Formats: C-alpha cells, structure tokens, sequence
RNA sequence: GCCGGCUAAGAUCAAGUGUAGUAUCUGUUCUUAUCAGUUUAAUAUCUGAUUCCUCGAGGA
C-alpha cells in the first residue's frame, strides 16, 4: 500500500530526476498492525514519461512522508525522522532523530528548519546540523491536534489543519533560538496559538496562492465534502473594525436557521481566534429591507454601501 | 431548601413578581436580560398558573435568564422554578 | 512542645543504606535529604549521578539496577553514527552497501 | 571557587549587573553575587562572578587586575605595624617588595581576608626588623600615594 | 500486596515523576502514566502542607500597589487618551503550566554611568583611545573565551569606536511575515 | 450524578475508557464528515461503518474485571 | 467593552490572588469569573491563562463563599479559554492518592464535562492498551 | 446571603402533677428559666402546662445560645424524667 | 520574626459572648510510654491489653 511519494534530484548524482515512492506491507488497520515497509525508486526517464525500476529498501515501519531536503531526502518512518543519501544498490541511511512522540504524518522544510507533524501532537520544530550531522528538536506546541495537512506561510508560522474540521496558524515566538545542542514533559521552547476557526468540514489540503491575475494572496483550502474556500488577511483595521461591527450585529438579528449559536458554533473545539465569517457576512444581502434598514442604520450607513464594501474585499482576492 | 424543580420545560412563561422585576432566577443578576424562561407543566396549573418563579407571589411580568447564564447554557436545565420541601 | 513532636511528623525514623544506613527522622527531612551533601556524597561511591529519577530509593542493589535501566534507555535512544551509519564504499562502487562508519575508513587507508 | 573570581575594590556606582556586563568580553560569566552588610546594607566593595570555565576566570584576573573601575582600584582573584585601606591588587610578595624599601621585613606578611569570601579584607598586619623601619614606614609610608588606594601605617600596640 | 517506590521504578517509562505517595494509589500505573503526558501541570503541590496556603513568613510586608509606566507617563482629554493607548504595553505573562506558590515571589559595550565615573573619556574621531583592560589584550593575546569579539586597534580599526560602543561580536531567508497590517 | 459519564473519587480507569469510547462513538455518527474519513479509510459503505460503531457501542475496550 | 482593558487591572488581581485576606481573593475570583465571560471570541486567552496559573492553587480552600466563586471563575474561563486547557490542568488530580484531591478534581471534571461533553472528544490523551482490555481508538490514527 | 433559636424542650413535666400540685408548674418554670438564663439572654420563655408530652419552648436572642442549651439539655434529667431538647 | 534555637509552627475537650454567616475569648490537657485492631496518601484519632533509687515522703 502507497502512502509518499516524491520527486526529486540527488547531489551525488547529476541532474537526474528520481521518484520515491513509500509503501506498507501486510497493514492491519484496527487492532493496528504492519509487517513492514519499502521504498521504491524510479528514473523518470525520456523527458519525464517513463519509470524504471532502481531498487528497493526495506524499512521497519510504514513510511508515511519523503521530502527533498538539500540534495538528500527526509523520510519519516513512523515514529523516526531519518535523513537517506541516494546509493547503487539502496538508500543509505544518514542521520535520525528518535524523540518525536507517536507517528510522523507530514513532513516539511523551509530552507533551515524542518517542520514534522505527529498524528496526535500537533507540530514540532527540528535543526538538522549540517557540519556536525544532527537532528535537534528545538520547538513544540501545547496542544494536541490531529494533524491532516499543514502548509508554511513564512520561516517562523504554520497553517494546520484537522480531522476535527479545524484550522489554526502557529508562529513561533521572536525570542526562539535555532541553536540547541522540557517544562511540560515537551521542549523547552513553546510556539503561540495566533488563529482558530472552525470550519465544519474536514480539510485535507491547505495551499497559499494568488488566484486572479494582478490580485492579492490568500490561503485556500479544501475540504471532504467537495467545498472550496479562502482566507484572507486584512489590511487595515478600519476595515477589520468594520466587518467586526456587521458580523456582531448579524449575529443577532438574523441568526442560524436550525437553532445554533453562531459564535458557539466557530468555537466547536477551541474558541476562535482572529477570523471573521465572511459567510454570515454575505447574508446581509439576502435579509428583507427593513432589517436591512436597521443593521444598516447603526453602522453609520445604507444598505448599497454595505453591499459594495462586501463586494470590494471579494473581488479583492478571488472572484 | 431552595432547590430548583428541574423537570422537563415545556411551553408556559416563567412570570416575575413586582419585587423581582429585574431578576435573573439563576445567578440573581440585573444586567442583560437575554433568553425568556420556560416551566413545566406542574409548576403552571391551576393556583400555580401565574406566579413569581423566584419567590411564589402575583406575577407582573417575563422571567428572563441573563447574558451570563445563556453564554454557558445554564437555560438548558430543567425547569427553573424554586421550589420549597 | 510534644504535641509538634508528633504532628510535625517526628518519632517516625527512617533510614537509608545508600546513606551509612543514616537514619533520618520525619518525612519533611527525610524527602530533602536526597538532595543534601551526605547523600550525594554516598552516591558517588558506586558512581551514580544524583538525579531526580533517584529519589526515594534507599537500597544500593536497587539504585545500580535502576541506573542499569536509566543507561540502556538512554544509551538506546541517542543518534551513534558509528555503527549506525549506511556507506557504500568505492571498492567495488556499486555493491556492498552493508559497511559501517569504520570498515569505510579500513578500506579508504 | 577555581571557576568563580573574587572582585575587590567595588564603588557605589559598580552593581550587580554591571560586573557581570563588564566581564562578559573577558568570558562568559554565569552568575554575580554580592553580599550585603548587615548596618549599611549595601555592598562592602568584594564581590564574586562565577563563570563557566576556569580560562574564562584566569583571563579576567589577568585583564581586570588593577583597574580603576567607579574610582575605585578594582581587581579579580582567584577565589607590629596595620595598614589600612590597602589595594586588593597587591599580594603578599607584592608587600614585601613594596615594604623592603622601607626596611628589613622580619617574615613574610600576611593580609586579613574576609570569612565570606576571602580575598582582601581591608587591613593588613606586617612586622618589622627593628624599630627604626617601624619609624620610617610611620612617617614616610603612612600617606604614600598606593595604586589608586590612600593606606595608612600605624602602629599595632605602644606603651605609654 | 502493593508495589515499593523502586519496584515502581522499574516497571514506568519515566522513573523521575515517580514520588513516595505514589505507590499507595488505588491505580499508581495509571497515575505515573498521566503525570507523563506532554502537557497537564501537576497539582499545586500544598494539598499535604498544614498551614492553609498562606505561609506566614518571607517577609510579605511590602509596598501596597505598583502602577504601571502607562498610568504616570478636565482630568486628560482625547490627547492623554492617544497619550494612553500609545504608551500601553503588554506586562510579563506565565505560559500556561506556571502555576503559582508562596514561596515563588522573592526567589565590548559600557554604560555611560561607568565611563564617567571610572574617568574614561569619550571617543574620539581618529585616534586611539583605549580602556586599561585593552592593554593587556593587546600584549597577552585575545581571549580565548570570547574569538569573535573586536576590539579598536587590535582588530577593530580606529575610524569601530562610536560612543560608549567599544567594542563588536562579529560572529562567523525571506524573514517578513506574511499577513499583517500595513 | 444524574448525567452519564460523570465520575468520582472511587472510578476505576475501564469505566473512565469505556465512557470516552463510546461517546467518541457517538460522536463519529453524529459528525458527517467524520464517518466520511473512515468510509473512506476503510474502503466501506457508510451504512456499514455506522452499524459496525452501532455493534461495537454494546462491549467497547472488553469484559470488566474479576 | 472590557477586552481593552485586560491588561491594565491583571497586575492588580495578581496582588489581590496573591493577599492572605479571604475576600480579596473571592472577589478577584468573581472579577476573573466576569472578565472571562464578557471577553470570548476576542482573543484575549494569553492574560486568562496567566490569571488561571493564579486562581488555580485555590481549588484546596474550605471556606464556602471562596469555593463558590472559584468554581464560578473556572466555568467562564471554560469558555473563554476552553475545554482542553482545563482537562489538562484535571489530568494529574483525577486519580491521586488522596481522597480530598480526588473529590476535588472530579468536582471540577464532572463541572467540565456537562458542559461541551462533544469538544473533549479530540481532547483525551492516549491511554495503552493492557493484557485484558483494549483502550486505543483506532479509528484517530487511520491516515488517508 | 446564607441561610439568613428557639429551643423545644420534652418529656419534662406531665399535666398528672399539676392537678394536685399548683406551685410545681411555677417552680418548674422557674427552674426552666434558670437554666436557660445560664446559657444565654432568654428574650421569651413558655411552657404548655396541657400538652401531655411536656413541650416547652425557650426563645433566646442568639442561636448560638439556643444551641448550646439544646446541646446542655439533651440526654439530662429534670424530675426523674429524661428530657429531650431540639432546635426550631 | 531574631541572631540550629529560644515551645507564638498543630490537634483537641468544657464553658462564655455574638452574627444572616464567618467567628472571638478563658481554662485546660497534649499522649514525654509500648503492643494488637480501625483508619489516614502517610500522620493523627479511636477501640483493648500491658520492683528499684533518694531523703513515713518523692521520683522512676
Ligand atoms: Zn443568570
Ligand atoms: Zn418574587
Ligand atoms: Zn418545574
Ligand atoms: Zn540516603
């Protein structure tokens, strides 16, 4: 059973694509068992349409995540992070790190730091030591997430997603040092929470991206249910304080259909952090005029300008 | 001996005497009246059919839950009258 | 005061081997002692580190099995590149992948 | 005690953190400790930073000896006639040399240290051959312009 | 019938949150193992105390209330309000496992305050100035405590110096965060 | 003590477990796309995943002890 | 209104929590109980949790009226701060020796479980399996 | 708030006694009255000389006083009669 | 609190005063001792048993 795949280029080698491909054998699922595992490795020869076989190097564990990593591959075989050189007859194994708490989900790199999700904790930071040939754990979180996918913003913060339909954007804090050599049973160092939401859908893929040609970036995601959606930074925070003020007063005066509390509603797992609904936003313009008139009215405003400054952050970003 | 009833609500008014006007009949706060009180069916029937949930005398007006009691969904108990054993 | 004698926790001795078989009164001293000179002073005598994990053991064959235990795990879990390592090297350049970190060094001499 | 250097001769304008600052270029200093009177409650000018490494400790004694720090002649350690208000720089073979001008020194000198620390106390005790350098260490090195120190020689017992 | 401290010792992942009360709970395996999971502080540690959480001594007399910087620098118009919400700063915070006990209250470059009173002068343009801790830097050698450290005239040049500032640690990307306010 | 799945000073850990199993059951049926995560998973029905967590809300974590 | 104005009074309830006087601290529970209720949602969980790591060692006290208004403090700073968060500070306490700490504890667990008894769902930690009986959820770790 | 101290005394005198005896009922009165004197400001005294339990009801100022005469009083003899006290 | 200690570190049993509530004060005593059971996280608590020296007396 394939679970990672990646494609890549090896230094010790020339400019040669090659395709690794991580497998499981003979996987139980519940009671969990597994016999082993292997990884697979391709050519990808005559101008990227053909693989052929190299070899094929036995793992004591499920490998769950391959990532290039500075002309070598990172491989997270289950609960071990391990560093593979490319050989003649298998991959050589380099370096390994052995404290990651239960199973290795996802990996990934910003050019320095490596960013590995564990299927029940949430993120953890690691060095790798490229002159002393290391692996250093210097940074955790204080919750437990059940990591689906993860997607890097920038070389200090992280978007996460959940199987509990939730998203959340951990930075670490400007204090954090990149040169190690627990306080909660954990690392020393802590990342901060800066965002909650949750959605109501299962999101499986997170991405940042610019969609409309001359327009801004914004994080889509997506979603097991066959949705599509964005998130999108605020500018200014007159803008913010404005859309704070429709969403807080349509919280109320036109509430959910089914009888659940709005604000409860986003706070399913953890209370929202920083995130406005944009959905119950849009709703305004479906109101009947006289509500229209009275949410209108107490911002300052008529309905039509309201209308255009929703349309105006839309088109902003996507369409 | 100030127990609430706790009983399933159902869809009678809780009613508020003139001394407890304000009231809240959970916490005993005045500020931010926020979801109207349900009863059951046993707390309003017959000489119990209009009464002051907090205390049992002539009620004048709707027995609300605050701004604080909804916010941690304490209206989602039984009935709140206070009853004496 | 011999009402604190008995509510403060004395009359009540305890001794410790690691410790000349010390024995040492109440449990509010008998929990710090561990951390005090004396006991330090009989740990070094096997050669063991006064850690937090060697708290309240009194006994020496129980201390040395647990530092036995402590060395394994920790010997375990640490990254030794010398025999854990995977090189491959140019004798025959493209077998024998199953050299460790030193074999490598005997053949590149 | 090997790691840590003992700091004498300490202003009222040197502190705790401001040792430790200007010790960090000789190595890196770990700790600063002052003791506080028990009458005054500050500082008696003696105090300790303990650093990681012994080499640290050794190049601050060898760099930070005799140096005029707040005006004050402080110096780093490792950690019948008196003189008094004498600099912490100076050493037993130090006094000696200094005190053979003078006259003929009977025995080596001693210093008095403190119970706390034990580099430099404040006072010193040293013994002369006769009573003629006695004399002349009372009437010549009794005011001499020390290392950025004024001692004062005086004598330790005299009969009327 | 129940295990003693270093039997218990034996059988757990993490010997060193094992304590002596330990080994008389109805299920000490499942204890140890929750006091090992990565989070959950422990509990606040004067349950067995018999002074009832407030220690009469350290010495609590003490001045009654610090205000902030904010609050020193009609009563203030919408100028000292700017003034008010400009100068507000967050205050020093505990992370979320700090709690709290009686005990834990009390437990190259100079100032310019040190320079003037150890009689150094201020640096000049062009010329060489050094402090008395220099000169022997320059006939020892520089320390080996510190290798990167520069000093002006031995490895700094002399027009460097600028200020109080005697003295640099030279040691031998894409760093903007992404969504903020402009 | 009215409410189902509270606990006191004398619970034993396989009451604890048993409780959070089975509202973790429940749970899994009640949250759509949740049961979608399995369904797909296990490369099953959704109807059959929901009567396999229905047959296995009756003895989760086994037989009590003694 | 109050969410801009945390910071400036959390030193002061740091030294009311700190008071040997019964009803200061009382009151900076009830202070703490409506702070945390009035701001949710606005993301102001860094001073509640430092105000938490104060309120806490209160949970030992036997006068009544204190009691009271720690429980009433610890139910609004379920909401505002969450569920997880107190789990976590009851994890070690739920099965201590002592019978007072174990009375305590589940006192506070059971207050936490009535209330969003769904969200401590994804909040459990891993308990390992026995010889007799089987206790991990194997469905959490399915990876698609 | 809170919760926001009268004592019932029993099996102390019978109505039997008082028919061929009218200066016992007034002498056990004033026993009652000095006993409760000692325990605390007595502000009313009565005592049912019809009631064929002997009830008697001592009403004091504090109930603090009121219970520690209903603690003095339970279980003690009064006439070769075990009498028994409660609160109100 | 002062330079390990000076018995202001704890429990308890009777009485007084007083509050809506918490409480406040006096006499005390404190096993100086051992074993078995109850119990307590451990103490604690409770439940039972257990000739000599000195100058007629005292102590063990
Ligand atoms: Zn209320
Ligand atoms: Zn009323
Ligand atoms: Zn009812
Ligand atoms: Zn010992």
């Amino acid at each position: 059973a394939a679970f990672s795949v990646a494609v890549c280029r090896f230094s010790n080698t020339g400019e040669d694509w090659y395709v690794l491909v991580g497998v499981a054998k003979d996987l139980i699922l519940n009671p969990r068992s597994v016999a082993g595992g292997f990884v697979y490795t391709y050519k990808l020869v005559n101008n990227g349409e053909k693989l052929e076989f190299l070899h094929k190097t036995p793992v004591e564990e499920v490998p769950a995540a391959i990532a290039p990593f500075q002309g070598r591959v990172l491989i997270g075989v289950g609960k071990l992070l391990r560093v593979y050189d490319l050989g003649k007859k298998k991959l050589l194994r380099k370096c390994e790190n052995k404290h990651i708490a239960n199973y290795i989900s996802g990996i990934q790199t910003i050019g320095h730091r490596v960013i590995v999700s564990d299927v029940q904790e949430s993120f953890i930071w690691v060095r790798y030591k490229r002159n002393e040939n290391q692996l250093i754990i210097f940074a955790d979180d204080t919750y437990p997430r059940w990591v689906t996918t993860a997607s890097l913003l920038d070389y200090d913060t992280v978007a996460g997603a959940d199987k509990f339909g939730n998203i959340c954007v951990v930075r670490l804090p400007p204090n954090t040092n990149d040169e190690v050599d627990g306080l909660l049973n954990g690392a020393s160092q802590k990342a901060e929470v800066i965002m909650n939401y949750h959605v109501g859908e299962t999101v499986l893929s997170l991405q940042k991206t610019t969609l409309i040609p001359g327009g801004s970036e914004s994080l889509v995601y997506t979603t097991l249910s066959g949705g599509i959606g964005i998130l999108v930074p605020f500018t200014s925070h007159e803008d913010h304080d404005f859309f704070q003020h429709v969403e807080m007063h349509l919280r109320s005066e036109h509430p959910p259909l089914c009888g659940r509390d709005h604000l409860s509603f986003r706070s399913y797992y953890f209370p929202v952090k920083n995130v406005i609904d944009g959905d119950l936003c849009e709703q305004f313009n479906s109101m009947e005029p006289n509500k229209q008139k009275n949410v209108s009215e107490e911002l300052d405003r008529t309905p039509p300008e309201v209308s255009k400054k929703l349309e105006d952050i839309r088109t902003r970003y996507a369409f | 001996d100030l127990i609430f009833c706790r009983k399933q609500a159902g869809v009678a008014i809780g009613r508020l005497c003139e001394k407890c006007d304000g009231k809240c009949v959970i916490c005993d706060s005045y500020v931010r009246p926020c979801t109207l009180v349900r009863i059951c069916d046993e707390c309003n029937y017959g000489s119990y059919q209009g009464r002051c949930v907090i205390c049992g005398g002539p009620g004048v007006s709707d027995a609300y839950y605050c701004k604080e009691c909804t916010i941690q969904e304490k209206d989602r108990d039984g009935c709140p009258k206070i009853v004496n054993l | 005061p011999y009402w604190l004698y008995k509510l403060h926790g004395l009359n009540i001795n305890y001794n410790c081997e690691i410790c000349g078989n010390y024995t040492y009164r109440g449990p509010k001293a008998f929990q710090r002692h561990f951390a005090e000179w004396r006991h330090a002073h009989g740990m070094r005598c096997l050669g063991i580190p006064n850690t937090a994990h060697f708290a309240n053991v009194t006994q020496i064959e129980d201390a040395v099995s647990l530092w036995a235990k402590l060395k394994l795990q920790k010997a375990s879990e640490r990254w030794q590149p010398d025999t854990e390592e995977e090189y491959e090297d140019s004798s025959g350049n493209v077998v024998n992948k199953k050299t460790y970190e030193d074999l490598k060094r005997q053949g590149l001499l | 005690q090997d790691a840590t250097v003992y700091v004498g001769g300490l202003d009222e304008k040197v502190s705790e953190p401001l040792l430790w600052e200007l010790f960090l270029q000789a190595g890196p200093v770990v700790n600063t400790h002052m003791p506080k009177d028990r009458v005054t409650g500050q500082h008696q000018g003696y105090g300790f930073v303990e650093f990681l490494s012994e080499e640290d400790a050794d190049y601050a004694i060898k760099i930070m000896n005799m140096i005029k720090l707040y005006g004050k002649p402080i110096r780093v350690n490792k950690a019948n006639i008196f003189i008094g208000n004498l600099d912490p720089e100076i050493d037993e073979k130090l006094l000696y040399d200094t005190f053979s001008a003078f006259g003929v020194i009977l025995q080596t000198p001693k210093i008095m240290r403190d119970p706390d620390t034990g580099n430099s106390k404040g006072y010193a005790f040293i013994n002369f051959a006769s009573f003629d350098a006695s004399d002349a260490a009372i009437e010549a090195m009794n005011g001499q312009y020390l290392c950025n120190r004024p001692i004062t020689v005086s004598y330790a017992f005299k009969k009327d | 019938n129940r295990f003693t401290v270093a039997e218990l010792k034996q059988l757990v992942a993490r010997p060193d949150v094992v304590e002596m009360h330990d080994v008389t709970a109805q299920d000490p395996k499942l204890l140890v193992h929750l006091k090992a999971t990565r989070n959950s502080v422990p509990v606040p540690r004067h349950w067995c105390f018999k002074r009832k959480y407030l220690q009469g001594k350290r010495g609590i007399e003490k001045p009654p209330f610090e205000l902030p910087d904010f609050i020193k620098r009609d009563i203030d118009y919408q100028k000292l309000h700017d003034a008010f919400f400009k100068w507000q700063t967050k205050p020093k915070l505990t992370i979320h496992g700090d709690l709290y006990y009686e005990g834990k209250e009390f437990e190259g470059d100079l100032s310019d305050e040190l320079r003037i009173s150890l009689g150094m002068p201020v640096g000049p343009n062009a010329h060489k100035v050094p402090p008395p801790w220099l000169i022997a830097m320059q006939r020892y050698g520089p320390p080996p405590s510190y290798p990167n450290l520069k000093i002006p005239g031995l490895n700094s040049p002399i027009p460097p110096l600028y200020g109080d500032v005697f003295g640099t640690n030279a040691a031998e990307i894409d760093r903007t965060p992404w969504g903020e306010l402009e | 003590s009215k409410y189902i799945g509270t606990g006191h000073a004398d619970t034993t850990k396989w009451e604890w477990l048993v409780n959070q199993h089975r509202d973790s059951y429940c749970s899994y049926m009640g949250h759509f796309d949740l049961l979608n995560y399995f369904a797909i998973a296990e490369n099953e029905s959704k109807a059959r995943v929901r009567f396999n967590l229905m047959e296995k809300m009756l003895q989760p974590c086994g037989p009590p002890a003694d | 209104m109050g969410k801009d104005y945390i910071y400036a009074v959390t030193p002061l309830l740091e030294d009311a929590l700190m008071d040997r006087d019964l009803v200061h601290r009382q009151t900076a529970s009830a202070v703490v109980q409506h702070m945390s209720l009035g701001v949710y949602g606005f993301g102001c969980e860094d001073s509640l949790n430092h105000l938490l790591n104060y309120v806490w060692p209160n949970v030992f006290e036997t006068s009544p009226h204190v009691i009271q208004a720690v429980m009433g403090a610890l139910e609004g700073l379920r909401v505002a701060i969450g569920p997880c968060r107190m789990l976590q500070y009851c994890l070690q306490g739920l099965f201590h020796p002592a019978r007072k700490v174990r009375d305590v504890y589940w006192k506070i667990y059971n207050s936490i479980y009535i209330g969003s008894q769904d969200a401590l769902i994804a909040h459990y930690p891993r308990i390992y399996n026995d010889d007799k009986n089987t206790y991990i959820r194997y469905e959490l770790d399915y990876i698609l | 708030r809170r919760a926001g101290r009268v004592v019932i005394i029993k099996n102390m005198f019978h109505p039997m006694d008082f028919e061929d005896d009218p200066l016992v009922l007034n002498e056990i009165r004033e026993d009652l009255r000095v006993e409760c004197s000692k325990f605390g400001q007595i502000r009313k005294l009565l005592l049912f000389d019809r009631h064929p339990d002997g009830v008697a009801s001592v009403s004091f100022r504090d109930p603090e006083e009121a219970d520690y005469c209903i603690q003095t009083l339970d279980g003690r003899w009064f006439g070769g009669r075990q009498i028994t006290a409660q609160a109100w």
